[PDB]
């Protein structure tokens, strides 16, 4: 702010002001609020809580069976070298 | 951003100063607003 003498800035907005209204009042709000609809315990989703496999491992079962059977052919006898 | 809300700054009014007024003239006012009420504890429990 600058004040300049001799033209000085009025020393106030004075008493000639026009009170325009008495509408100043905010009427307090008084209220009762009830949000009470029956609630049912459940919601349907496509899927909740699953941690789906991105790849599975290979998996398997097992079997064996049979017996011990055989047809054989042997090497001929040979002269013994030494000993 | 700053909803008109009397009780925050006295009564407020929407104003129209007409240049011409024909017979049966009127202003059709449309408002969009928010309004309450107090909340009481929630119901809905299902025993079984």
């Amino acid at each position: 702010a600058l004040i300049n003498p001799q033209f000085p800035y009025a020393g106030p907005v004075p008493i000639p002001g026009p009170a325009p209204t008495e509408t100043m009042p905010l009427l307090n709000y008084r209220v009762e609020g009830r949000i009470a609809g029956i609630q049912q315990a459940r919601q349907f989703m496509p899927f909740l809580q699953g941690p789906h496999r991105a790849v599975a491992e290979q998996t398997y079962h097992a079997i064996g069976t049979g017996i011990q059977m055989g047809q054989t052919f042997n090497q001929p006898l040979i002269n013994t070298q030494e000993g | 951003d700053k909803p008109i809300y009397t009780l925050q700054y006295g009564n407020v009014g929407f104003v129209v100063n007409p240049k011409t007024v024909n017979q049966n003239a009127r202003l059709l006012m449309g408002y969009e607003y928010f309004t309450s009420r107090t909340e009481l504890v929630n119901a809905g429990t299902i025993s079984t």
